[PDB]
This record gives C-alpha cells, structure tokens and sequence, in this order.
RNA sequence: GUAUGUAUUUAUUUUAGAACUAGUUACUAACAUUUUUUUUUUAAAAAAUAAUUAUAUAG
C-alpha cells in the first residue's frame, strides 16, 4: 500500500510533518504513551464525561491530516477566519478549530509577529553604519495588524542620511539587479505570516502578491512606495521576501532570515506545540537539568531565580446548603528567591485576582508567569537574571510564552524536588500572606542574618534541611525550633536567632528527623546506603534519572582505581 | 450552483479554444439567467 | 473593506466621467446598416418605421439590416438547418 | 434595525453583510440570539 | 536666559533635601525629591571609577524626563506619593530594604493583573475579557519612557546600597 | 532501528538499508526551506474570413466580413490562481512615476530644560520585548551554526561552559562560590573517608559524614583547617 | 466544568446533669503527578536489565 500511495514522500506531503520539524520520518516511530486519557479512563467519571474522552484521539488525527482536510481546492465553502489568528478554514469542521486554537492559544500568532519585528529592528539598530542608515524607527500599528489579511500598514521605517540608490523589485534570491533606477529617502519593512494549505503554499507568489497589492492599493498605508515585504509560512516552515533593494540589503536580509528562521524562540514554541498536539517525542536536551551533580551551579556569580507556584491557588472546602461541598479560593504567594543572596520576592495574590473567572487551576499557571514577567521587566538589564529554574513542569509552558519577550533569559527545569511549598508553613510568612488586603509584593531575606558568619551555600543547604523537615513532619520540626523561649526572633527576622553551635546541633536534629522518618516510611534503612544516596535523598532528587546512572558509573570508575 | 458550474464547463471550452488558460471570459449571460430564475422562486417563500 | 460604508453616488461617483465599454469596432461598409445603433440601450427606441414606439414592443426590419445581424452573430447562431440532425436527440426520444 | 429591535446589540452586521459577535457570548445569550434561516437567507442575498 | 539659570541655582542651594512622611500624602515636595535625585547623581559623579562607568550616561538620559517632570510640577500625584515613599526609605540610614519594597509598590502597584493575559485555554468565557491589561495596569507598562526612569530609580537604589556599604 | 516495523524494513521485489524510501525533502527537514521562486513561462501555439488553416468558421477571432503566447501548463494551485501572472511591471512604474511627480511638486530648548541639562552636562499596548536589549542569536547572523538553544534560551559561549564530545551536553564552568562548594565537597568526602573508613559496606551510622545533612559543621571544619595551615 | 436560578433603594407623598478524651464509618469535593524477569536456603546466596509524561473530559 505504501508503494500504491506513492511512498513516504507523497504520503507526508499531505500530513503536517513539514511544520513539526523532525529531522527525519524515521522518528515518527516510538512507543507512545497516552498520558492524560490513560489516567482519566479509570477515574469515577460521568456518562457524559466519558464520551468526551474519546474525542481526544480524533483531535490528533484531525491535526495530522490538516493540510489535506483544510485544503483550498474546495467544491463549495465560505472561508472564515479564526479569532486571534489568521487562518482561513473553508467551511466549518469543529474538531480542526479546536486543534488549531489549542496550537495558537495565549495569543501566539501576534507574539511570533512582534518577535520577528523586534529581531529585524535590532539587527537594523546593529547596522546604522555601512548600510548608511540614519534611523530605524519601529512603528506603532493597530494590535490587529498581525492578522488583518485584508490590508496592512508598515511597521519598520528606515530613514536615511542622504539617499538610497534603490533597485527594481525582485525576490530575495535572484542574484541580478541594477541599483541605478530609483532614489528614495526612506524605506519600509513589513512582516507577513501565512498558514499554508496543501494546495496554496507557494510562498514566493504570496509575497509578490502582497507587495504588488498593498503598494498599489489605497487601503494599505505605507510611508513611501519603496520597501520590502517579508513572508513566513508557519505550516510549512518556509520564508521568502520581495521588494526594493539597495547595495547591502540582500546579503544581510538572507542571513538574517536564515538565522531567525532557525533560532527564534517564538517559532520554536509553535513547533513544540505542534509536536505536543500530535503526541510525538523529540529529545533536544542541550543543557542538563538542575540535578544533584550540577548542584553548585546555583552558586555562580550570575544572577538567577527560583520560581515556585505550589501555594498560588489554594482553597477552603465548606458545606453548601445542599449535600455537596464547595471550594472557595484564598490568598496565595508566588515563591521566588535567589539562592546566592537570599532575596525573597513574595507576591501576595489576593482573591480579587480570581474574581469572576473559573477553571482557576489552569489560570494560576499564567498568573505566575505573568507576574514573573512583570518582576523581570521591573528590574534593570544588569540586574535581570540570566537563568530561571522552574520547579513544576507545568510551569514551563506559561513561562516560555511570557519569556518570549526576554530572549536572553535561559529557563531550566529542575530535576530535584525542592521543598519550597513548606515555606508557607513558616508563621511569619503565613501571617503576612493571610493578613493581606491588597495584591502586593513583599520582600523577605530568607537567610536571616546568616551571610555574615556563614557563607551562602551552606546557608542554602541549611534552608533545605529546615524546609524538608517542615514538609515532612510539620509539627515535630516546628516544636524543634521552638524548644527554648529565651531565643526570640527580631522584627525584621524570619528565623530564631541561634548561635552557630546551636545551628550545628539543630541541623543534626533535622537530619535525624528526616532520615529516620524516611527509613520508617519506605522500609529502607539509611545505614546501608552510599553517601551519594543520602545526598540524593535530602535534596529530594529523583532516581530513574540518567544522571544517577552516570554518577554511579563515574564513582565506580573513580573507586575501581 | 451546480448548474452554474456546469455552464462554466460548456462556456470555457468554447472560449478557451486556441487561447490558453487564463482568466478573462466574461460571457455572463447564462449564469445570470440561472440566478434570476432562482430569485423568482424564492420570492413567495421569503415573503412567507 | 468590511468596515467601509458604501460611498455616496452624488459625491464620489456622479462627478466622474465614465470609462470605455467593450464595443467591438465595426467595419465601415461591411457593417453599414447596423453600425450607428448596434450598441445603444434600446437600439431603435425612437425610429417609428423600425419600431412601434418608445413602449418598445414590436419590431420590423428590412432585408439588409437582418442579413447584417445574421452575419455579425456567427459565433452564437445555431447552424443546423436540417431536422434530421436530431434523430435520436429530439425531445421525444428523451421522453422514451 | 431588526437586530436592534430584538434586543441583540452585541451582534455586529458590517457593511459586507456578515454577522459576527462583539464578545464571547453566554449560553443564555446564544439561545436568545439564534436568528432563523430566513434572516440569514435574506442576508446572503443582500451580500450577493 | 543665563540669569534665570543663575538665580535658580542660587535658589537650588537654598532648598533642602528633607522628606517628612506627613508631607508626602505639593510643589515643595516635588522640588525636594528633584534635588535628592540630583544629589544621588552627584554622589555617583564623585566616585565614577569603581562602579560600572558605562551605566552612568544612560542613567542620566533615562532619568532626564523624570527630573523634568519634577522640575515642572507635572507628575501625577498617585505616582509621586509612591516615588516619594521610595525616596524617603532611601534617605533613611539603615532601611534600604523598605526602599526596594516601596519601589515594588511603585513599579507594579496594587493592580490585580499587572500585564494582561489573553486566551488561556480552548474554552472561552466572557469573564476572560476582564483579565486583559489595557484598562488598568502597572506603572511600568504605561509608556516606554516611564519604564526607563522607573528602572533608573532602582538603579540609584543599588548605587546607594553600594555607597552605604563602602563609604 | 528498533522502532520501525517490519513492513518498512522490507524492500519489495523490484528494488532488488531502506534505500527504497528516500527520494518537502525529508532527512534534512530540520533545516527550513526557502522560496523556490517565480517562473512564468509562455509557450507558442479552412476559415472563410481569416485565411488561416487552423480553425473553423465559427471559431475565427476576426470580425465576420461580407467577403500568440499561451500560459504554459504549471499546475500548482497558486500558479493557476495567481493574480499577478506574466507581470512586467507596468503598475509599479505608474506608481513610482506618480510618486516622483508628487515629490517633485513637494520640493528649541526650554528654560528649565536647558537648566536641567546644564546641571546634567548633556499607551498600554506597548510591547514587553524591551527594545534596547539585543537577542543572542543575532550576533552570529553572518557566519553559520548559531549557539542559541531555542528550547532553553541559553547562549553557549566559551566562557560559560564546555561541551562533552560523547554526550553532547553543555556543562557550565563554575565560578567563585561554586568553587568554594565543590572543593569543600571533595574536602568533606576526604575527611569522611579518613575519619571512619566509609567504604560503603560497613553498614554503620555515617549520617554525620554527608555534607548536605549537616553543612555548618563542615564549613567551620574547613575554616579551621584553613586556619591551622 | 456547564445549564439554570437566586441576592444587590436612592431622588423623604402632607396626619438526671456537670467536666475530660481520642479514633471508625459512610457521602461530597474542576483540589492535589517509590521499576521488569526470576532462582536458592531458613536475614543471607545467585542471575538479570534498560539524557528524562498530559492543561487536554460534560447531560
Ligand atoms: O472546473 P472547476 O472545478 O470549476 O474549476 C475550474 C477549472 O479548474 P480544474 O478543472 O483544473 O479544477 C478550470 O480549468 P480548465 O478547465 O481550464 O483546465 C478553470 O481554470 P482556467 O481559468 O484555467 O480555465 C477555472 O478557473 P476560473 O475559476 O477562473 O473559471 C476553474 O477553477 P476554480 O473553479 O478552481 O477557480
Ligand atoms: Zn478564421
């Protein structure tokens, strides 16, 4: 049958394989685990709620053959456009609209657009020399310009010192053009995104058609007649351009387009959301996670922050007038700290955040990401981080979309389970969270006064011991801190002001509590373990990792010799 | 609609004989007749 | 555009002089009898020999005008003059 | 004027005769605002 | 024209940099804040070698519209009260942390949604239209110049923490 | 590979690994493709009044009397439905000429502002990109093969780390407090092995010898070992 | 998670007991993520094997 249909090439030109960006078709084949619906088919679940589970595989099937289903050579069909994107779907399939909305959710089309606009404008700021550009002014256009397919304005304007000797319009790669014909004072750059069908995906005809329509027509308001039009095909991973060149534009723009097309984060978030919507694996894990073998990377000179969301959406259960109970939201905190200097930016989320909305455990992810983006924007460039460690893996996807706005900040998911949720159970923190009447940022210094007598790395591991104790037993440890009434806490201060001998003894009490309770709970004694295994336990690191394997192999190699 | 589409087939291969494949037919008399005869049938229905 | 109201005839349209219609250019002597009126609105609306009146209900031509319209309308004539062409394509073969 | 007599102000009828909502509707509003076949048939004729 | 400049400098040596907290909650307060910002810039200018020297020109350029608004009494009062609270906790000797905390009140504010969030999931409801951020947002999102000078106040705060560390 | 089924690993009879599948352009699909171009080709292509031999009297395009380049058949759906085909440039030249004629027809500091610059010796829709910064993949547009990872937005430099050749993993170089943790970690492991024997079979207490289990003791012990030397 | 319903007044109308104590059952809650193949003896003995998961469900 595969020779009957013509081969994998003539099968895969129908499919959405070109937009995913796997390297080869051979990676279509994996032991794919179903994930969500596997968990959900066993639960106690309504009659109406169980037939909804069976339209999850149909959305993936409809996504995969979506160039062929949403093709352009149709018999009858009135073309409509999606809401916050620019996709024209011929008629009405309800499965395909859900798939493409899930792909382009959180306003991703417009983020891709202004991402490529700022990237072009930053390259043109970098080259106010030898192109002889006076100024590159970025235009402020209508927020619906990213997907107004009727007409468009320009969004980058190039004003020159004296004159530009400007060629006749031709494509980006036509190698022969005379610069002598025309003279302009200013030029315009414009970026057009199209989503291609199975039929209509000749991108060069698209860019020449958009240029030759929008320059001659009167609806599209351009500053000068001279400019260039840049077009990108998102469904099929292609680019081209058309318009007026001078001496120096074309080799700059073709290299700009190939590197932006390979390394834009926005287009990577698109291709990743496509791979997720099709449920296919591609391991691209260039930097290792924050495991126990990397552990001291936190204590470099460069600034970085831990973000944590576990206490952002909390509720209280209460009895209704009927039999069933209901949940009402309470105050929350976004736990962000930097481990080198102990600054603790504590975002108190009031309940006026959750005022009218619902689903409330999906929205909390986007609330944390939006608030972290506001915190990072409020910092200066020298004081913005260079790295952000996300604790839970469900906080990757909102932070990636909101940190599209800051491309120079790395994001590393952690590999070791961190106890910062137990930071709610400190009464000085819990008090300030609960008494709040207004959504606000409150600063704490979680290393109380330790950084004078105690260096920062042992202070972080001390805080690890304390928070693992308060997450493990929560009252035995809270009584271990509160043995003596003589040691108080100050007004500025979080922890009881112990001397350092007392910190040595109480850290010993904490590791005794943690390791004894662990060995009692999981029926595995601490004494027969490696020092690697205990350092693995206390930091909350997980086994089945590749790092535990390669660490044990490296220790075996080091101790066999 | 199918009538108009069928009429296109019998007009184009009288028009495009020995002159290619482009647009530019513009012999719009038969399709115009089809949609007028639709309109007189849906006058009494849409008044109702 | 979808958000543009329809422009007023009295301002934007009526003061513009019109443009050139199709108008196949006729010969001067081969198409002599039909040249001066072929492309009017109602071609002989007021010519009481060739029409009844401006009510425009009946028509009567000579022979050269009718012959000229016969030659000039070559691409849309029937050009089947014997009834034995429709041997098994007449209406009644279709009914059978 | 028919749409605005019926109480439906969040439906927008632009000058190329398309009917699209100006917000995200509730279900009560989607019940109150299902226009018939007759409205949309007259609407597509005006569009043509 | 140099006469008004000279008499204004003579008045500039007359007025003093004292933020009283009862005086915060109008033109003389704006001038006192204006002059304290100038004095912070002068204490940078005395010690330009040890810091980053590359930030100083850009800091002056980003601060210059703020200094202009404080010179002309044109700054909005809700924003100016927050700025004066930052500058008070900056002026006090030891509470350098309350300066950064009131700065976080200055830049983000007390708005529920600082930056808007749009189209969270597949399922669209009407109340999502309340989320977005054109209506009420942070002061760091009002205009792009306001972002520059609000960031520059934080930069002067970090300068002042270094200066009270060493000198 | 393990994953592919046996209905793909099998070559048919008439191809007598998996050479038979390789020819969109799979197997370099990670590299994005470009515009193929615009190619508009025209090819070349008895009656009583024409006098030519080709057609019939009903088909003659001349006017009935009393007595040629053709679109070459390309079948892309964009190419048959293209609005701009055989475009020479007449409309753009009329546009440029009209604009040239129109262009031919066409052709401060305040007191307090001067005071402040003399002292200083010199719209909620606005984006969050923060224009004055620069992305990291833009500095290497000219050469090839950028160092920016689009998944995790780190920019691999030579100062920042080094690549293991066999694992293809970028492990960062450490600086100050990372060195003072790593050399202290090795110190705690060595002090533990000399204090007991800690050979990891002897099955006794050794909870006091893991570093993270009790760090303040090891910080002060490292410190006094520095003080003694 | 919907449907659907319910709540949101100010502009003034005349004159047998008392005390102490902890867990067991049901039901509800869009509120929350510690491997595979064995063998043998009565804890010990053998054999083995491989750069890391979903924000998606409604009558
Ligand atoms: O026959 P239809 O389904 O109505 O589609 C035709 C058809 O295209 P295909 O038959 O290849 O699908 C014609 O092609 P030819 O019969 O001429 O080969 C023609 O194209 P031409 O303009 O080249 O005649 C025409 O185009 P138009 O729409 O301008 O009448 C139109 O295409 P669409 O219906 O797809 O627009
Ligand atoms: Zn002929």
């Amino acid at each position: 049958v595969i020779q009957a249909l013509g081969g994998i090439e003539t099968i895969l030109e129908h499919t959405l394989f070109k937009g995913t960006g796997f390297n080869s078709w051979e990676g279509l084949f994996w032991e794919k685990a179903s994930g969500f619906e596997d968990s959900m088919q066993f639960k106690k679940l309504t009659h109406a709620q169980r037939t909804g589970l069976s339209q999850i595989p149909n959305r993936r099937f409809t996504l995969w053959w979506s160039p062929t289903i949403n093709r352009a050579n149709v018999y009858v069909g009135f073309l409509v456009q999606l809401d916050l994107t620019g996709i024209f779907l011929h008629g009405k399939i309800p499965t395909l609209k859900i798939s493409l909305i899930q792909i382009f959710r959180a306003h991703l089309w417009q983020k891709i657009h202004e991402s490529i606009v700022f990237d072009i404008c930053q390259i043109l700021d970098g080259e106010l020399d030898v192109l002889q550009i006076e100024s590159v002014t970025k235009e402020t256009v209508h927020p619906r310009k990213s997907y107004k397919m009727n007409s468009s304005a320009a969004d980058i304007t190039m004003e020159s010192v004296h004159e530009w000797e400007v060629s006749k319009p031709s494509l980006l790669h036509e190698t022969n053009d005379s610069f002598k014909g025309l003279i302009t004072n200013k030029m315009w750059f414009d970026v057009q995104l199209r989503y291609g069908d199975y039929d209509s995906h000749d991108i060069s005809r698209y860019v020449r058609a958009k240029f030759l329509d929008y320059t001659t027509d009167n609806v599209s308001m351009y500053p000068s007649p001279t400019g260039v039009m840049i077009g990108i095909d998102l469904a099929y991973n292609m680019y081209d351009a058309y318009g007026n060149w001078f001496n120096g534009l074309k080799p700059l723009i073709q290299n700009s387009m190939r590197t932006i097309m390979k390394a834009n984060p926005a287009l990577y978030v698109l291709r990743e959301r496509i791979r997720k919507g099709l449920q296919i694996y591609q391991s691209s894990v260039q930097e290792p996670f924050l495991n126990s073998s990397n552990y001291a990377e936190l204590f470099n000179n460069d600034i970085k922050l831990f973000v944590d969301d576990t206490n952002v959406y909390r509720v209280t259960v209460h009895k209704t007038f009927e039999g069933n109970v209901a949940t009402k939201a309470i105050n929350g905190c976004i736990f962000t700290l930097n481990p080198k200097t102990g600054h603790l930016f504590l975002k108190i989320i009031h309940t006026s955040v959750w005022a009218g909305q619902k689903r409330l455990s999906q929205l909390a992810k986007w609330k944390t990401a939006e608030e972290v983006s506001a915190l990072v924007r409020s910092l200066p460039k020298e004081e913005q981080p260079k790295q952000i460690i996300v604790t839970r893996k469900a906080m990757l996807d909102p932070l990636e979309v909101h940190m599209l706005d800051f491309p120079n900040i790395a994001i590393r998911p952690t590999e070791l389970r961190l106890p910062f949720s137990a930071a709610m159970s400190i009464d000085k923190l819990s008090d300030v969270v609960m008494k709040a009447t207004e959504p606000q940022m409150v600063l704490f210094n979680i290393y109380d006064d330790w950084l004078d007598r105690i260096s920062s790395y042992t202070a972080f591991s001390r805080l690890t011991l304390l928070l693992r104790a308060l997450k493990t037993n929560e009252e035995s440890a809270k009584m271990i801190l509160l043995s003596d009434p003589t040691i108080t806490i100050k007004s500025y201060h979080l922890w009881p002001s112990f001397t350092d001998e007392q910190w040595i003894t109480i850290e010993s009490q904490m590791r005794d509590l943690i390791l004894t309770e662990y060995g009692r709970k999981y029926n595995v004694n601490i004494s027969a373990l490696t020092q690697t295994e205990i350092k693995d336990i206390i930091l909350g690191q997980n086994i089945k990792a590749p790092s535990v394997k390669r660490q044990k192999m490296a220790e075996l190699e080091a101790a066999r010799s | 609609i199918r009538a108009c589409k069928d009429l296109k087939h019998i007009i184009y291969y009288k028009f495009n004989k020995n002159l290619g494949k482009g647009p530019g037919c513009g012999f719009w008399q038969p399709a115009w007749r089809v949609w007028l005869n639709f309109l007189r049938g849906t006058i009494p229905l849409l008044e109702r | 555009d979808d958000d543009e109201p329809p422009l007023s005839y009295e301002q934007h349209i009526e003061n513009i002089e019109p443009l050139d219609p199709i108008n196949l250019p006729l010969d001067s002597q081969d198409d002599e009898y039909v040249k001066d009126w072929l492309y009017d609105s109602r071609p002989l609306e007021e010519d009481s020999k060739k029409v009844n009146g401006t009510s425009y209900k009946k028509w009567s031509f000579d022979l050269p005008e009718m012959s000229n319209l016969y030659r000039l309308s070559t691409p849309l004539r029937d050009e089947v003059t014997d009834k034995n062409y429709y041997y098994l394509f007449d209406k009644k073969s279709f009914f059978n | 004027l028919l749409i605005h007599r019926k109480g439906l102000t969040y439906l927008h009828l632009d000058y190329n005769f398309n009917l699209k909502p100006t917000k995200t509707l509730t279900t009560k509003e989607r019940k109150k605002s299902r226009l018939g076949n007759s409205f949309h048939l007259m609407r597509e004729l005006l569009k043509m | 024209r140099p006469e008004r400049i000279q008499e204004a400098i003579a008045q500039d040596k007359t007025i003093s940099v004292i933020i009283d907290p009862s005086q915060i909650g109008k033109p003389l307060l704006s001038m006192k804040c204006n002059l304290y910002i100038h004095e912070i810039l002068s204490r940078w200018k005395a010690s330009l070698e040890a810091y980053h020297p590359e930030l100083f020109l850009d800091t002056k350029k980003a601060l210059f519209p703020l200094l202009l608004q404080l010179r002309r009494n044109q700054l909005a009062p809700d924003l100016l009260i927050s700025l004066a609270t930052v500058l008070y906790h900056l002026q006090q000797p030891k509470e350098i942390n309350l300066a950064v905390q009131s700065y976080m009140k200055l830049s983000i504010g007390n708005v529920a949604w600082p930056i808007g969030v749009t189209s969270v999931g597949i399922h669209a409801r009407s109340a999502h239209s309340k989320i977005q951020g054109g209506r009420n947002a942070a002061n760091i999102m009002i205009d792009e110049r306001t972002r520059l000078w609000i960031t520059s106040i934080k930069r002067l705060i970090t300068f002042e923490e270094w200066y009270t560390s060493n000198h | 590979n393990i994953h592919i089924p046996r209905y793909i690993r099998n070559q048919p009879w008439y191809y007598k690994y998996l050479v038979h599948h390789r020819q969109l352009d799979i197997d370099n699909n990670s590299e994005p493709k470009i515009g193929m171009g615009i190619k508009d080709e025209f090819k070349l292509i008895f009656c009583r009044n024409c006098g030519e031999a080709g057609h019939k009297e009903k088909d003659c395009m001349e006017k009935p009397r009393k007595m040629v380049l053709v679109r070459a058949t390309d079948d892309d759906w964009d190419s048959r439905k293209d609005r701009w085909y055989g475009y020479s440039g007449k409309e753009y030249n009329e546009l440029i000429s009209k604009w040239e004629r129109d262009k031919r027809n066409k052709i401060d500091e305040e007191i307090e502002l001067m005071k402040l610059e003399l002292y200083k010796d010199s719209l909620y829709r606005t984006s969050t990109r923060l224009r004055e910064d620069k992305a990291a993949y833009l500095n290497d547009i000219n050469s090839t093969e950028s160092n920016y990872d689009p998944k995790s937005r780190l920019y691999k430099t030579e100062t920042l780390g080094a690549v293991d050749e066999k694992s293809k993993m970028f492990r960062r170089h450490l600086t100050g407090e990372g060195l003072k943790l790593n050399e202290l970690n090795q110190f705690a492991r060595s002090h533990a092995k000399e204090m007991g024997i800690r050979d990891e079979i002897e099955d006794k207490e050794k909870v006091q010898h893991v570093l993270v289990a009790n760090p303040t003791k090891y910080e002060y012990l490292k410190k006094k070992r520095e003080q003694e030397e």
